[PDB]
């Protein structure tokens, strides 16, 4: 998904790069030193949002969204933290596993 | 079976605590050729292991997601239904596998 014209959570909520767009993406394999045996928590993503990401813009808002009808305070009634952590493991998959 | 499948009937239903999901929140927009929705009750300890490529005694033996499923997932207070004492079964899937 890091590529120009890309779709998806992180394409659409995290980082967008132009479709114009002249630069290299390089993505190194860094299991030995971001997994963890009980889960590296450090590292989170935006799995929610109001609208799509436009290109290089950095949305740092912790604000709690609700993805239901009736405007909710706090988490938990249809009200969400818009961030996630993700626990990355040495036993995970190629397709699970950390890359810088 | 000339379904159009709205999704504020599950946000209306009840104040789910966990919603997980790999394709996107509203999901309704998103169409398929099938939903294959699956449903079951399991302690809230390994909510977590419920999830592409996620090791645990819970979904390893029971149910597992390969790789890729599409990510929407959610889950939802049981209490109305698990008030024995004692307790009782119904709702259980098989237990785990050797
Ligand atoms: C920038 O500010 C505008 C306010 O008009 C807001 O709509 C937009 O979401 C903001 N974007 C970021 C990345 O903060």
């Amino acid at each position: 998904q890091i590529a120009p014209g890309q779709t998806g959570n992180i394409a659409d909520y995290n980082y967008k790069l132009p479709d114009d767009f002249t630069g290299c993406v390089i993505a190194w394999n860094s299991n030995k030193l971001d997994s963890k045996h009980s889960g590296n928590y450090d590292y989170w993503y935006r799995s929610f949002r109001k609208s799509k990401l436009k290109p290089f813009e950095r949305d740092i808002s912790t604000e709690i969204y609700q993805a239901g009808n009736k405007p909710c305070k706090g988490k938990g009634p249809n009200c969400y933290f818009p961030l996630e952590s993700y626990g990355f493991r040495p036993t995970y998959g190629v397709g699970h596993q950390p890359y810088r | 079976s000339n379904c159009v499948a709205d999704y504020s009937v599950l946000y209306n239903f009840a104040p789910f605590f966990a919603f997980k999901c790999y394709g996107v929140s509203p999901t309704k927009l998103n169409c398929f050729t099938n939903v294959y929705a699956d449903s079951f009750v399991i302690k809230g300890n390994e909510v977590s292991q419920i999830a592409p490529g996620q090791t645990g005694n819970i979904a390893d033996y029971n149910y597992k997601l390969p790789d890729d499923f599409t990510g929407c997932v959610i889950a939802w207070n049981s209490n109305k239904l698990d008030s024995k004492h004692s307790g009782n079964y119904d709702y259980w899937y098989r237990s785990f596998r050797k």
